[PDB]
């Protein structure tokens, strides 16, 4: 098997932050680390600058100035163990990241320790510390001349390191760490020789410190020394001085992280676990000139954040809070406490996916393309995410506004647009823009009590009005009325279009062909058509200087599009479509040079075709379903070319390289439109439904967009009930045991704010209280909250109908968890159904041990208890009764089934296939592989390959194909990243790509996974390694190396995967590496040569399944 | 409640005068290829760590030991999984480290005691002309996983990762648990279910077992290395040979770990193995009279290894003949042969003191070749 | 403790000079012994052990001593020196338990055959046998066996040509270990249980 991942959301979760000199030494920038990406911004009263891609996972990230260096550079080191020292180059207008030094520094035997890997930098710019593995201490020496990073090790007597740290203030590489041993607690310093290469006795030390220090703060100078951190107390040491407080408003919780706030070393951030932020005083007292003794210390509650990872003062008093559980925060702190309490401010609010523990695919506005909701984020800072494929609008004003049936605008003075026309039902008005006020005025020469088919400007400075009775053409100069046509028998308009010298209008089943002159309408001729007109265009196409000699038609009863020539009205192409509905819109227009005819239909079908202006021939048909509603087409113009807008039920925009690309439109529904330039809304669109006027710009290309539903709690599960057009979401809370029976909340929640709640059982340290959430689809309120049992532990849920029987229930398993019994022994499976506003508990079923997982298999329920799968049948009576009975070796953690298979794994990467033989009712094992290791997550891809994440951020495939009951390791991969959760589906429209398979992850990276043919495989595969000579990577990380399947012990390359993001950097570089990449190429077409744009219109072809 | 001394079977005291004792230790790299000889007659699944006494006659035995004492001194024992199968896939290492030859009654004995080491799989099998069968190994690797949470673990809660040491408790191992997995919170399952897969946990969960059957102290009789730890009480634990190449073919500690202690829980009867419908003994009658556990493996006068369990209670069980000390396992105890009382085949021992003052007075010694584990209410290894 | 002193050969020498491996009990110059066959007092003058003369020795040592006693000749090796005290028992009839390691055929009772314990070598024969015993168990056969063959364990009764010195197993062990030996081939060997 042959399988291609693609990165569909870039990781939100922040590993780090810092601040420095880097782009430059006049600026101060934010540097911002999203695991496998690294964001540079530039402090203001946040400025985007660049984004660069590493090849490894972001573990260390420090910024420095060597001696004779103009600006800060950048040190780099990778959970791979890559190391690289980095600086800022902008040759004018081209930013690009140089690498000055890199090399692996992981060592060929050594335990990594507990705490992780920790770099340091001497104040001193001299060395660089690290603390890879467990009694050693390798050191970087850095001279001018180790472009190499070549370095060495230094033995530690210590052997459990804590957190270490160079000390400021001292003319020897000095650093302080802490230990523990069997004895305690303890803390040290050292000092290192360069040269002689190996440890002096420090200044000072002093064992048995508080218990639980677990962080270390070096204090620059004039202080100097450090700062100890505790769960208890926070202890300053410098020399013989000793201060140490023990202030009782941070015993509540544990500080993680910290920040410097003024270079000097007076005022200390702190960060907590539970999102509450301290700042650290040093009292200082400057006895002469030169000396500063420390005083005291003193910390100060500032107010709420988001649970913080990394923290960074910036400056004019506004902070960066980086978070991996929550949004991350820009906040200002004020010096005055806020009238809710605390002197803290939120300013802003970066979106922020991770952790994902669970999402779901469904179609939320009704058919068409997938949406996908996931559970992110833990504790307070709990939310569900909706993310959309589409393309976004920007409102600049809405106006509640019924009826209108047309929209056009007008320039009533010779520029820019400045008046926009309304049609309504059998009426028209005018409205005036007079900056971002609009307001109703009226154009004389213009009929206000005819339903406008169409006006705009025209030649020979003159306006158009096309009623349904007239055909009224105004002058511009006086503005008023100069030409007025009818119908010969003043019969009724049907259907009319105009560009900006012709017009062509058509009554019943005739249609009349004019020509703008000044203070004219020149008739000229009037064919009789076979059946009734649907729609016409005049669209000036191309290379015509002002009119166009084409007529495209669509005709009642023979559902024929047509192209006629001007003025004949010769037949130049027939075309016959589908024959049930008649065609509602027509537009000729052209797409990156080149030519394309569109029809819609009312039933919502789209036809695009191939248009030869000199010919008529329309050629090359394909056809696209858009909506059940009738579509309008419209042409309108962004980033400098013409796209096409669809207004329908689901409204999509048409652009573009060759290969037209169907967006949809993140918005409810658009009925009318027409591009709006006004002086007071610029290059914008103005849209019309049945009630709602809305004017706005559009972004060019469709991004994800994230609508975010805080829970302030952590969400744990999700299922998704179309029945009854809501979500079931598991959820847990945190309660305090409180006196008498205890169990008070802590703060307002989504289960504790719900409409109606239940529970399970009346009353008859932290504690989790498990909850079933029922969520509306639209509104997103929590519609009701059930409250398991005390001491329950809710595990799965499923949303399946059972048996005969066509309620749609919703099933929950469980767990009992007390803490003196290390296996559950026993557990529940629940059967919810949500009818109209209630949640009826249908049934129960006790069960002797935990429910890991549930799924839906062939109208049965199919559970897993312990070691061992149950299969349940659902009786008339409204019961579960036992239909099979499987024991296992495993613990079935993980349930997918296809058909009639079941694949059963747990945490050990052990996986059986199961298949049920309906003719025995039991199950026999078909397959399994045993090879002991962590397992996130799995998923079944077709009948033969299976899919799972394995420990060290990895993935693999297993295939099927006696000892035919052996699966292979066809596939491995190195993420990078730490899968959480498969489910099937995508986030595009309904064929090189077979299947489609989206996960999620701790970080909040969303990527997808598809299956290759061999020849695409074989090809692609000759695409890596042509594109990892040219590319230049950062750091200099081998890309092989980086995709290769790591673990702590076995370190193989990558095979049978496609690093799509690679193939998907093809279309950035420039046009001659391009040629480079297809030095000598056999692409295959039914063999030669190949051209970059070959392997364009390929790549294209992949960047559209995501 | 006992006085016996666990330290005297682990000895093989039997075997008489003090042996020539080496103390250089062999170890194999991972994964390298090594041709070690077996021996012809020796029909065990030995594992690491296991003592194994032999009392070589034959001269083609005898010869090859000799030139083992000079050489590296470890042999192969190979694990046959079936009863008919000619070919052996997988075996251990055993390496001597005790030996004595001895010519009294006037045929060559040999005397050896070899402990287990080394896992491997077999690749070939060649015979000599002498009958002594020469192994090639592939010495399979002993995998080591990291922690759980090692990939899932928030870089600013690394520094609190350490934990000072446990007073020599209830509470203790709840605020343990919450500590470690903290960080199970990022991913699908809770912190209960990553205990039900840390070493540690595992390890003190069998502990409770072990000292329902031994007052001996954790602190130093049982290893605390997981690895040596679940090889140990693999060694005590009385199921039959397919049960135990299972163990043996399970690489991780964690897997080993928790597929005995499901072991220790739903296997509790013990039933004759030529009957399978004939009780002989409980899971509540098992305790341990030497300091490897409750079985361990010791030698006859004609060189045939039995795994004796030692159990307080036996029933459906005759005795044939008078009690003997020649030769006993168990300085002190006098054996009686004991068969069943269905099948008449050889189940074991009755052990009976020899002097008064000894507690316990009598106690039964089954072999586990005889025995069949059943599950109350094909026992399957989890 | 008691003496034991199985002799191997004696020669005219001194006053007279016995040879032999002493297995039991330290020995004192002068010490007053006896010979167990014939109850012959004997009186120890001199203790040659190895070449060096020692006034006492302990078990382990090659001992010659010269005899102070009614003893000039007229001592077979397969006597024995003993502690007058407890001496040691002796007659013609015995029972054993004989593991068969070398026989082509079946032995079964009357077979005749040679019987090597410690210094003595008198022609042996077994007059029946008792009770098979399994190897694996240590099960006591049930029936009486008719015969024993090959790699095979038993117990039997057994009658040497004239008055020999038997001690059993656990009571003495060097003198209760035995050969049984037929054409010079090693047959059985043998740990002697009771005294007939
Ligand atoms: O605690 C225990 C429980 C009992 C167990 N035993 C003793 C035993 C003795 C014999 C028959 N003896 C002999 O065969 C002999 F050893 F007594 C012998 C006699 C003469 C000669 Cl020449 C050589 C050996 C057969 C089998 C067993 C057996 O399985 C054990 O070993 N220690
Ligand atoms: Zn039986």
């Amino acid at each position: 098997s042959y399988n291609y991942v693609v990165t569909a959301q870039k990781p939100t979760a922040v590993n780090g932050c810092v601040t420095g000199h880097f782009t430059s030494a006049e600026d101060l920038n934010l540097l911002i680390a999203k695991n496998t990406r690294l964001e540079i911004y530039v402090v203001t009263a946040l400025r985007p600058v660049k984004e660069v891609g590493m090849y490894g996972k972001i573990a260390v990230m420090e910024l420095f100035r060597p001696k004779g260096e103009s600006k800060d550079l950048l040190f780099i080191l990778t959970a791979k163990y890559n190391a690289c020292i980095l600086e800022y180059k902008q040759s004018g207008e081209s930013i690009d990241i140089i690498t000055r030094a890199h090399g692996n520094v992981q060592d060929r035997i050594g335990r990594p320790s507990e705490t992780g890997i920790i770099g340091i930098i001497d104040p001193e710019c001299r060395m660089i510390g690290l603390r890879l593995y467990d009694g050693l201490f390798k050191v970087i020496p850095l001279d001018r001349d180790n472009k190499e990073l070549k370095a060495f090790n230094i033995r530690l007597e210590e052997l459990h390191v804590i957190d270490v740290k160079f000390l400021y203030g001292c003319q020897a590489p000095t650093i302080c760490f802490v230990y523990q041993d069997p004895q305690g607690r303890h803390v040290k310093t050292y000092e290192v020789s360069l040269r002689e290469k190996e440890f002096n006795k420090g200044p000072w030390k002093q064992e048995n410190v508080e218990a639980e220090a677990s962080m270390v703060i070096a204090v620059p100078e004039p202080f100097g020394g450090a700062i100890i951190i505790g769960q208890e107390s926070i202890t300053y040491h410098n020399g013989d001085k000793y201060l140490a407080i023990a202030p009782p408003i941070i015993k509540q919780s544990t500080i993680v992280c910290h920040n410097r706030v003024d270079p000097n070393g007076s005022r200390y951030l702190l960060g907590d676990m539970e999102g509450r932020l301290f700042m650290l005083l040093l009292e200082k007292e400057e006895q002469m000139d030169g000396t500063v003794t420390l005083k005291d210390l003193r910390v100060e509650l500032l107010g709420e954040t988001s649970i913080a990872e990394c923290l960074t003062y910036l400056d004019n008093g506004v902070v960066f809070v980086g978070s991996r559980l929550g949004d991350s925060q820009l906040v200002k702190l004020n010096v005055d406490s806020n009238e809710q309490g605390s002197y803290v401010v939120a300013m802003e609010t970066f979106t922020n996916l991770g952790p994902i523990v669970d999402m779901c695919v469904v179609d939320l506005e009704r058919q068409g393309q997938g949406q996908l909701v996931t559970c992110s984020g833990a504790f307070k800072e709990g939310s569900l995410r909706i993310i959309r494929n589409g393309i976004g609008i920007h409102e600049h004003a809405s106006i509640d506004l019924p009826g209108i049936k047309g929209l056009w605008p007008l320039r009533s003075d010779p520029e820019t647009d400045d008046t926009l026309v309304l049609s309504f039902v059998g009426q028209t008005r005018v409205l005036m823009l007079n900056g971002e006020e609009v307001e109703e005025t009226e154009l004389m020469g213009f009929v206000d009590d005819q339903q406008t088919f169409f006006c705009g400007n025209v030649a020979h400075q003159q306006l158009i009005q096309i009623t349904s009775a007239s055909v009224r053409l105004v002058s511009q100069e006086p503005k008023a009325l100069v030409s007025e046509w009818k119908e010969p028998q003043a019969k009724n308009i049907s259907v009319a279009s105009c560009n900006s010298s012709q017009v062509v209008v058509a009554v019943g089943r005739a249609l009349y062909y004019l020509q703008i002159h000044p203070q004219e309408l020149r008739q000229i001729s009037h064919t009789e058509m076979e059946h009734e007109v649907a729609c016409l265009d005049i669209t000036p196409l191309g290379d015509s200087n002002g009119l166009s000699p084409l007529c495209a038609i669509g005709l009642w009863t023979d559902i024929s599009a047509r192209i006629l020539k001007l003025p004949s009205f010769e037949l130049l192409h027939k075309e016959m479509l589908g024959g049930e509905i008649i065609p509602r819109s027509i537009l000729m227009t052209t797409f990156e040079s080149s030519h394309y005819l569109l029809c819609a239909l009312g039933d919502g079908a789209l036809f695009y075709f191939g248009l030869n202006i000199e010919t008529g021939l329309l050629s090359d048909r394909k056809k696209v379903t858009l909506g059940t509603q009738p579509t309008v087409l419209r042409t309108f113009r962004s980033l400098s070319t013409t796209n096409v807008f669809a207004c329908s039920d689901r409204p999509t925009v048409i652009y573009s390289n060759h290969k037209l690309v169907f967006s949809n439109v993140n918005l409810k529904e658009v009925n009318y439109m027409c591009p709006l330039n006004s002086d007071g809304y610029p290059d914008s669109l103005a849209l019309a439904n049945n009630s709602t006027l809305t004017i706005g710009t559009i972004d060019e290309i469709q991004k994800l967009h994230i609508r975010t539903v805080p829970l302030y709690e952590s969400p744990r599960k999700i299922c998704y009930q179309e029945v009854s057009q809501c979500f079931g979401v598991l959820s847990s809370r945190i309660e305090v045991q409180d006196t008498s029976g205890g169990t008070t909340a802590l703060r307002p929640s989504a289960s504790t704010q719900a409409l109606s709640s239940s529970v399970s059982s009346s009353k008859l340290e932290e504690v989790e209280v498990h909850n079933l959430l029922i969520i509306d689809q639209h509104t997103f309120e929590v519609l009701h909250a059930h409250q398991f049992l005390q001491n329950e532990y809710a595990l799965s849920l499923v949303s399946c109908k059972l048996g005969k029987d066509p309620n749609t229930y919703f099933i929950v398993g469980t767990a009992m968890v007390y803490p003196e019994e290390a296996e559950p022994k026993q557990g529940r499976i629940v059967v919810f159904q949500y009818s109209d506003g209630k949640l009826q508990t249908v049934a129960e079923k006790e069960v002797k041990g935990a429910v890991y997982s549930m799924v839906e298999f062939n109208g049965k329920l199919l559970a897993s208890i312990n070691s061992t799968v149950r299969l349940y049948e659902w009786t008339t009576e409204k019961e579960l009764r036992t239909e099979c009975n499987h024991y296992n070796n495993i613990m079935a953690l993980y349930l997918k089934t296809k058909g009639d298979f079941i694949l059963v794994g747990d945490l050990m990467r052990s996986v059986l296939l199961l298949a049920y033989k309906p003719m025995e009712g039991n199950f026999e094992e078909i397959a399994r592989d045993f090879n002991p290791n962590w397992m996130s997550a799995v998923e079944i891809l077709d009948d033969d390959n299976f899919l799972g994440a394995e420990n060290a951020f990895n993935l693999f495939v297993c295939q099927k194909d006696e000892e035919r009951q052996h699966l292979q390791e066809v596939g491995l991969f190195h993420l990078g990243e730490f899968v959480n959760v498969f489910c099937h589906g995508s986030l595009v429209m309904q064929t090189p790509t077979q299947g489609s398979v989206l996960f999620g992850t701790v970080n909040g990276m969303i990527g997808l996974v598809t299956s290759l043919s061999e020849s695409w495989y074989n090809l692609l595969l000759d695409m890596q390694n042509r594109l990892n000579k040219v590319i230049k990577s950062v750091g200099k990380i081998e890309h092989s190396f980086w995709r290769s399947f790591h673990t702590e012990r076995k370190t193989e390359p990558a095979t049978g995967f496609i690093d799509g993001d690679l193939i998907e950097s093809f279309l950035d570089i420039s046009r001659p590496k391009m040629q480079e990449v297809v030095a000598n190429l056999q692409y295959d077409d039914g063999k030669r040569e190949a051209t970059a744009d070959d392997l364009i219109k390929v790549v294209e072809e992949l960047t559209r399944i995501h | 409640i006992i006085n016996f001394d666990t330290s005297l079977p682990t000895s093989h005291t039997y075997l008489g005068a003090d042996m020539e004792e080496f103390h250089g230790r062999t170890l194999h790299d991972d994964d390298s290829c090594q041709v070690i000889p077996v021996l012809p007659q020796v029909m065990m699944i030995l594992i690491p760590g296991q003592t194994l006494p032999l009392q070589l006659f034959h001269p083609q035995e005898v010869s090859m030991v000799r030139n083992l004492i000079q050489k590296d001194r470890t042999f192969a024992v190979l694990a046959y999984s079936n009863v008919q199968e000619r070919e052996a896939q997988f075996g251990t290492t055993a390496e001597i480290y005790a030996y004595r030859e001895e010519q009294d009654f006037g045929i060559e004995i040999v005397k050896v005691k070899a402990i287990g080491r080394q896992r491997f799989k077999v690749l070939e099998l060649r015979t000599q002309s002498d009958g002594i069968q020469q192994a090639k190994v592939q010495i399979l690797p002993e995998c080591v996983l990291p922690s759980t949470m090692s990939a899932v673990q928030l870089e600013s809660l690394n520094k609190c990762q350490i934990f000072p040491s446990k007073p020599v408790s209830y509470k203790w191992w709840q605020k343990y648990q919450k500590r470690k997995f903290h960080c199970a919170n990022l991913t699908s399952w809770p912190r209960w279910l990553y205990s039900l897969y840390d070493a540690e946990t595992l390890m003190d969960r069998i502990k409770k077992q072990l000292r329902e059957w031994d007052e001996n102290l954790k602190d130093d009789s049982l290893p605390s290395n997981p690895i040596d730890f679940s090889y140990r009480v693999a060694a005590c634990l009385p199921i039959d040979d397919v049960l135990r190449i299972q163990l043996l073919k399970i690489g991780s500690a964690i897997q080993r770990l928790r597929c005995e202690l499901d072991i220790m829980n739903k296997c509790t009867s013990l039933c004759c193995k030529q009957c399978q419908e004939t009780e002989i003994t409980t899971k509540n009658e098992i305790f341990s009279l030497s300091l490897c556990g409750p079985m361990a493996a010791y030698v006859n006068p004609h060189g045939y290894v039995h795994e004796t369990l030692t159990v307080y209670k036996a029933c459906n069980l005759n005795l044939i003949g008078r009690p003997s000390t020649e030769h006993s396992w168990f300085p002190g105890y006098a054996w009686t042969v004991a068969q069943c009382k269905i099948c008449a085949s050889h189940i074991g021992w009755k052990f009976t003191a020899t002097k008064k003052d000894m507690s316990p007075q009598k106690f039964w010694g089954l072999t586990r070749s005889a025995l069949l584990p059943t599950i109350p209410d094909v026992i399957l290894c989890l | 403790g008691p003496i034991r002193l199985p002799i191997v050969d004696k020669y005219k020498d001194m006053g007279t000079v016995v040879l032999g491996k002493l297995e039991s009990g330290s020995i004192c110059k002068g010490q007053q012994l006896v010979m167990m066959p014939n109850k012959h007092n004997v009186e120890v003058l001199g203790i040659l052990s190895d070449d060096v003369e020692t006034d006492t020795v302990a078990p382990g040592e090659n001992l010659k001593i010269r005899l102070k006693g009614i003893e000039e000749e007229e001592i077979l090796p397969g006597f024995i020196l003993c502690d007058p005290n407890n001496l040691c028992h002796s007659g013609r009839t015995f029972d054993a338990q004989i593991v068969i390691i070398e026989h082509k055929s079946i032995i079964c009772p009357g077979y005749n055959a040679v019987l090597h314990i410690h210094t003595c070598i008198e022609e042996v024969e077994i007059t029946a046998l008792i009770c098979l015993v399994d190897k694996k168990s240590g099960e006591k056969s049930k029936t009486r066996p008719r015969f024993v063959k090959q790699d095979q364990v038993c117990i039997a009764r057994l009658r040497t040509a004239g008055t020999i010195c038997l001690e059993t197993f656990k009571d003495f062990p060097q003198m209760g270990r035995f050969t049984l030996r037929d054409e010079g081939k090693t047959i059985a060997i043998g740990k002697v249980l009771k005294l007939v």
